[PDB]
């Protein structure tokens, strides 16, 4: 019906980037992790996606709205 | 002691691809 393979993958993967404890990850440095890491991820690409996840007073981001809104649309 | 963050880094970086793509499919 649904599949989750990038949801559950991605709530699970971002989670071993946890540090704020509830589940949230920084822009900052997770630009520096995953462009660093991969394929190289495009410092343009990594911008995007973390822009749309919420990035709110400093850099926190939930990575269970962003993973939400990434297959909700 | 495997550096699992890399390896999370992976997939997740998959989920990319499909976000930039999926919600691209005509008009």
């Amino acid at each position: 019906m649904k599949e989750q393979d990038s949801e559950e993958e991605l709530i699970e993967a971002f989670k071993v980037f946890d540090r704020d404890g509830n589940g949230l990850i920084s822009a900052a440095e997770l630009r520096h992790v995953m462009t660093n890491l991969g394929e190289k991820l495009t410092d343009d690409e990594v911008d995007e996606m973390i822009r749309e996840a919420d990035i709110d007073g400093d850099g926190h981001i939930n990575y269970e709205e962003f993973v939400r809104m990434m297959v909700s649309k | 002691k495997r550096k699992q963050e890399e390896v999370s880094a992976i997939v997740i970086q998959r989920a990319y691809r499909r976000y930039l793509l999926k919600q691209k499919v005509k008009k």
